[PDB]
């Protein structure tokens, strides 16, 4: 029934609130001027970056930023793994399939949720403590200065769909249970969970956005634009890995990127 | 092999 699908939707929503401390609702409070705690410290050039590091050496700026992204990617994988484990039926899957789904899903989810922390002018960092302008990220020396630009461009169009947290929670579940990841051993029970999640998603969108026609369809088209961000991103990272003194890639991220599309 | 991933999965 509709009701079983409502109940799945709510269950994913609560576990998303538990798993992810900075929700899209809070990011949007922060960014709009609403909320009544302090405005984020903004980082727009080298000097502001430096002063931001005492409010929020040895190495070059583009590399400091790179390595900061790694720290937050690592924690994001962790949060996403915990959310995955609350998706009904996920932990009954072959463990090797759980790993494959995370390995390919995590980046797609990361860039979906990054869009929550973004506007056309920059991005929240350190959990809403800071705001790092897009210009400044764009201004970094090659190849570092175009690392983020494709995330921003995706974010601006994705953000126009005006999804909320309750929507996003089912969307990210759907992405995680994609039956076409390379090397999956047993596709069937993954497509059966995903079938149920997609039905949950479609109900959710009709209920939550009754005025937004074909939002389900528009949102399916995004699950495959994400694919492109991911492949471009892996390509640019293979380049950095080749051309930069100390790759220094966190070993969680090395597990994820090894033998990846 | 994916050692970290396996440990975060079973927990
Ligand atoms: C798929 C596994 C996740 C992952 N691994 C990454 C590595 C190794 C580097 C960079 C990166 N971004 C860069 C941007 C510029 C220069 C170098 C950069 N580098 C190396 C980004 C990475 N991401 C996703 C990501 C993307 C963006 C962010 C992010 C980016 C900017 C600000 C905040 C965040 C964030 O999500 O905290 C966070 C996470």
């Amino acid at each position: 029934e509709s009701a079983d699908l409502r109940a799945l939707a709510k269950h994913l929503y609560d576990s998303y609130i538990k798993s992810f401390p900075l929700t899209k609702a809070k990011a949007r409070a922060i960014l709009t001027g609403k909320t009544t705690d302090k405005s984020p410290f903004v980082i727009y050039d080298m000097n502001s970056l430096m002063m931001g590091e005492d409010k929020i050496q040895s190495k070059e700026v583009a590399i400091r930023i790179f390595q900061g992204c790694q720290f937050r990617s690592v924690e994001a994988v962790q949060e996403i793994t915990e959310y995955a484990k609350s998706i009904p039926g996920f932990v009954n899957l072959d463990l090797n399939d759980q790993v494959t789904l995370l390995k390919y899903g995590v980046h797609e989810i990361i860039y979906t949720m990054l869009a929550s922390l973004m506007n056309k002018d920059g991005v929240l960092i350190s959990e809403g403590q800071g705001f790092m302008t897009r210009e400044f990220l764009k201004s970094l020396r090659k190849p570092f200065g175009d690392f983020m630009e494709p995330k921003f461009e995706f974010a601006v169009k994705f953000n126009a769909l005006e999804l909320d947290d309750s929507d996003l929670a089912i969307f990210i579940a759907v992405i995680i249970l994609s039956g076409d990841r390379p090397g999956l051993l047993n596709v069937k029970p993954i497509e059966d969970i995903q079938d149920n999640l997609l039905q949950a998603l479609e109900l959710q969108l009709k209920l939550n956005h009754p005025e937004s026609s074909q939002l389900f369809a528009k949102l399916l088209q995004k699950m495959t634009d994400l694919r492109q961000i991911v492949t471009e991103h892996v390509q640019l990272l293979q380049v950095i890995k080749k051309t930069e003194t100390d790759m220094s890639l966190h070993p969680l991220l090395q597990e994820i990127y090894k033998d990846l599309y | 092999r994916h050692k970290i991933l396996h440990r975060l999965l079973q927990e």
